[PDB]
RNA sequence: UUGGCACCUCGAUGUCGGCUCAUCGCAUCCUGGGGCUGUAGUCGGUCCCAAGGGUUGGGCUGUUCGCCCAUUAAAGCGGUACGCGAGCUGGGUUCAGAACGUCGUGAGACAGUUCGGUCCCUAUCCGUCGUGGGCGUAGGAAAUUUGAGAGGAGCUGUCCUUAGUACGAGAGGACCGGGAUGGACAUACCUCUGGUGUACCAGUUGUCGUGCCAACGGCAUAGCUGGGUAGCUAUGUGUGGACGGGAUAAGUGCUGAAAGCAUCUAAGCAUGAAGCCCCCCUCAAGAUGAGAUUUCCCAACUUCGGUUAUAAGAUCCCUCAAAGAUGAUGAGGUUAAUAGGUUCGAGGUGGAAGCAUGGUGACAUGUGGAGCUGACGAAUACUAAUCGAUCGAAGACUUAAU
């Protein structure tokens, strides 16, 4: 039950109870619409799926992303909405709700709810092995030469080849990545926010999947 | 943040001046340690005289690091040197009159003792 | 270090098939001139 | 901000020498990476002038060489006069702008992306 | 409108009760402390020596020598286990942050007043 | 392991330890489950099952080793050219110097010491870590997905209750349960604490320059010094391991013959572990078996050979960064807020210049939270995202239902 989408906004703090600070991420999860609704008599899996941000209508000449194409118009016109950035499904929920156009509005959550959080990660290019990985360094003195690399990649004649998930460099990356068992604290209905206890992963304006907690 | 070869200030007269610390007992690969954390410690500088003597292995917990906790409530507290209280393998001290402001945060690790033969506790 | 075999004619021009060049933006200067770069305004044999 | 493959007193030199020329002759030939980083330098330096108090000259020559233009009839203005002077006069209802980069084909010796930046 | 979202989410949370001080001037923080027993409060009487980053997270820091040994205290602005903040005494400062005081002991660590 | 043998290598298979990175066995060091006990309990002992995960930091020695100080739930044993030097050091040792002991008439020698003593390589192929292009997937597109599979994870202490109960003469002291917290580790993030922050702010030394004063500018590591936004960051914040299902190991049984009995097994039927399979997390239709759903697009010329154009869709190009070596990815391209500029902020610095007043002065005070401000926020078309160009489908047969 209850998934949504959002995008970060940043991050701030708020006091609770015996004026205990708690680390809060903004979330702002906005004008999200149930858009297709999936069955196992059509598909194999009961999902819905849930657009997030809408953008502007079909224009002819459009060279960019941010007004729909004609496939994104009539698959956002077999529900009455608008066409949307970003479409995610949600299998967690029961499909027996949300019906198809429904907006499904912030106060879904209520504060205390354990959930889960899914977004990329933010992204740092080409790293090396003792940034990429948490390898230990070589030493900085002493006459070595050794510093940043990564060290022996194998044994000698026996494996005559490197194994692979060596943990070489290469792209430390955006990839997807849940944090679990985060906590809402407040949902404010009129901004349409959310404030998840801790951080989600990803840059501000970003994307997050908040689906309750699997376990 | 309290690690190996530290030295540390002794907060009593339980006769030391100075200790460095051997290990910070605990778990199995401990490095650091804070307010509340007991020590295991030699005692480098000693007072002639008192209980302790220079080369003695004693245990002790941390009061008032340099790099201080931080509180529930987002508070923070620092001071201006590590100091050390000598104990006596019950969480009670050696001492009878322990020097200087002791953190709060070891009220609830059960040195009571070493609480209330202290300045005012912040 | 140093290459154990010889690279053959076969593989030397299979690697260097992406060893190529694009053809340029070639654009009309509709004022006067010849064809200008695109996003490029022109110094000589046109009006942009 | 760009380094432009210079040192950060390098760099310095080179811009405010790059922006004291698009005062004096009004449009400089110059590459690409170079007019985009001048671009901000020399707006930023004619909003000094449109304000033209002497709080603004002391600020307008922090960037400006001490170059003179021998202007018509043999008179001799500095480029802190003609900054205050001239382009102030052109530009006091514009809020913006004050500059256009026009690109041409590479270089000879590089695949340099030349560039012309006027004073708009 | 994501430039509200940061403040008009945490508005309702800041305070309006503190009153208007700077680095250099000597306050008296009268922090409240709840164990299992009551709710007491402690004074504390130091002299702020930063201020940082705005917002909810507003910051200040004081500081004060207990025993021949400075205590550094450093308490979100707008948390609600401040019950008070008196000026005591202002400062005549001419940095924003004062951490020249941590290596100056006894009178040279003088500041003055207005 | 010490050897034996002399088979590979002397037109070179180059170095003992240590470091970095590991990986694999199980004859198990800790944690899991059992049997027996000369097991009261608490502890043990011994044996069996089991590789999932974990398995410290110092002192001395070049040391492997070993001793020792501390800890720890435990500080396993081995294999991988006594793993790993085209990954690193070079302390150890086979180099030239020199010295002692000893031996030799001697030159010298020892495998005895001692001091000193150059560590080459731009990665072709395989293999690995990332990343694109091509083509295929029987129309072409856009978007969401299925998961065949593969990978990651997997550790554990302490305390409180049960309960001073069971047990015990006492001393002591439980299982089973419940709860709290940690350590180590792995992640994500910059709100806090901090770090950095070389186009931010201020102070200040020397010298040269802007005619001079005043204000600035250059150089002196960024001249130094005090701070510091954005961003990146940990030592800073957050989470994580869990449960829970199946099938089992050792074991424990029930029923039950063969063999009137007995019998855990033969037919049956159970139960039983950090292990196994799920559960959890990622990645995945090049999964050539190329999957599925939704939406969009639909041609004629024409030995239809092909061409001409094009659809949906893209792309070139141009403005960019939440992305990046490159390219890909994403935000935009005038019906435009994409970037710059401008305007207003946020945060930062801490009171600008000029003027006035006071002081003989150096300087103070006022004007005035003043000026200034790189990346942050909003507004604004002022400037630039021009005109253009390129690519892109026409849906094969066969049989079966209809």
């Amino acid at each position: 039950t209850k998934g949504i989408l959002g995008r970060k906004i940043g991050m701030t703090q708020v006091f609770g109870e015996n004026g205990e600070l708690i680390p809060v991420t903004v979330v702002e999860a906005k004008e999200n619409v149930v858009l297709q609704k999936k069955t196992v008599e059509v598909d194999g899996y009961n999902a819905i799926q849930v657009g997030f941000e809408d953008k502007k209508a079909y224009k002819k000449d459009a060279k960019s992303n941010k007004y729909a194409n004609k496939p994104a118009e009539g698959h956002a016109k077999k529900a009455d909405a608008a066409p949307k950035r970003f479409i995610r499904e949600f299998r967690n929920v029961d499909v027996d709700a949300y019906e198809v156009g429904q907006e499904v509005s912030v106060d879904t959550f209520v504060a205390g709810d354990v959930i889960d959080v899914t977004g990329v990660s933010k992204g740092k290019g080409f790293q090396g092995a003792i940034k990429r990985h948490g390898q230990s360094r070589g030493p900085m003195s002493h006459g070595s030469h050794f510093h940043r690399a990564p060290g022996s990649v194998g044994m000698a004649s026996d494996a005559s080849r490197v194994f692979k998930g060596q943990k070489m460099p290469g792209r430390m990356g955006g990839n997807t990545v849940t944090v679990q068992n985060l906590e809402v604290v407040q949902v404010d209905t009129e901004n349409k926010v959310i404030l998840v206890k801790g951080n989600v992963p990803g840059p501000k304006k970003g994307l997050v999947e908040i689906r309750t907690s699997i376990k | 943040m309290i690690q190996q070869e530290t030295r540390l200030k002794v907060a009593d007269n339980s006769g030391a001046r100075e200790v460095l610390t051997i290990k910070v007992l605990g778990g199995s690969g401990r490095k650091t340690a804070n307010i509340g954390d007991v020590i295991v410690c030699t005692v480098k500088n000693a007072t002639p005289g008192g209980v302790v003597k220079k080369g003695d292995v004693v245990k002790a917990v941390i009061v008032r690091t340099k790099s201080g906790v931080r509180r529930n409530d987002g508070s923070y507290i620092k001071f201006d040197e590590n100091a050390c209280v000598i104990i006596r393998d019950d969480k009670g001290p050696r001492g009878t009159r322990i020097f200087g402001p002791v953190a709060r945060e070891l009220r609830e690790g059960n040195f009571m003792k070493i609480v209330s033969l202290a300045p005012e506790v912040l | 270090a140093v290459p154990k075999r010889r690279t053959s004619k076969t593989r030397k021009n299979k690697r260097r098939t992406h060893f190529k060049i694009s053809v340029p933006g070639m654009t009309e200067c509709p004022n006067c001139g010849e064809y200008k770069l695109s996003h490029r305004v022109c110094k000589n044999c046109g009006s942009y | 901000y760009r380094k432009l493959g210079r040192t950060s007193d390098q760099r310095k030199a080179m811009l405010r020498d790059l922006a004291t020329s698009l005062i004096i002759s009004e449009r400089i030939e110059t590459t690409e990476a170079r007019a985009k980083e001048v671009r901000s330098v020399v707006e930023k330096l004619i909003t000094l002038g449109k304000k033209g108090d002497l709080a603004s000259r002391r600020n307008a020559a922090k960037t400006l060489r001490n170059v003179e233009i021998l202007n018509e009839d043999e008179t001799t203005q500095t480029a802190l006069q003609k900054l205050f002077g001239e382009i102030a006069e052109r530009y006091t209802e514009r809020q913006g702008g004050y500059t256009r980069i026009l690109k041409q084909g590479p270089r000879r010796g590089d695949g340099a992306e030349s560039v012309i930046i006027e004073l708009v | 409108t994501n430039h509200k979202l940061i403040e008009a989410v945490t508005k309702s949370q800041l305070r309006t009760d503190l009153p208007s001080f700077r680095p250099g001037d000597t306050l008296r923080v009268h922090v409240r402390i709840i164990e299992g027993t009551r709710e007491r409060i402690q004074v504390f009487e130091g002299v702020v020596i930063k201020r940082r980053g705005g917002g909810v997270s507003e910051t200040f820091t004081v500081r004060k020598i207990s025993s021949g040994v400075g205590v550094e205290r450093t308490f979100p602005l707008h948390t609600p286990k401040i019950e008070k903040i008196e000026v005591k005494r202002r400062g005549k400062v001419r940095r924003a942050k004062l951490y020249y005081l941590r290596s100056l002991r006894g009178k040279a660590a003088r500041i003055q007043e207005i």
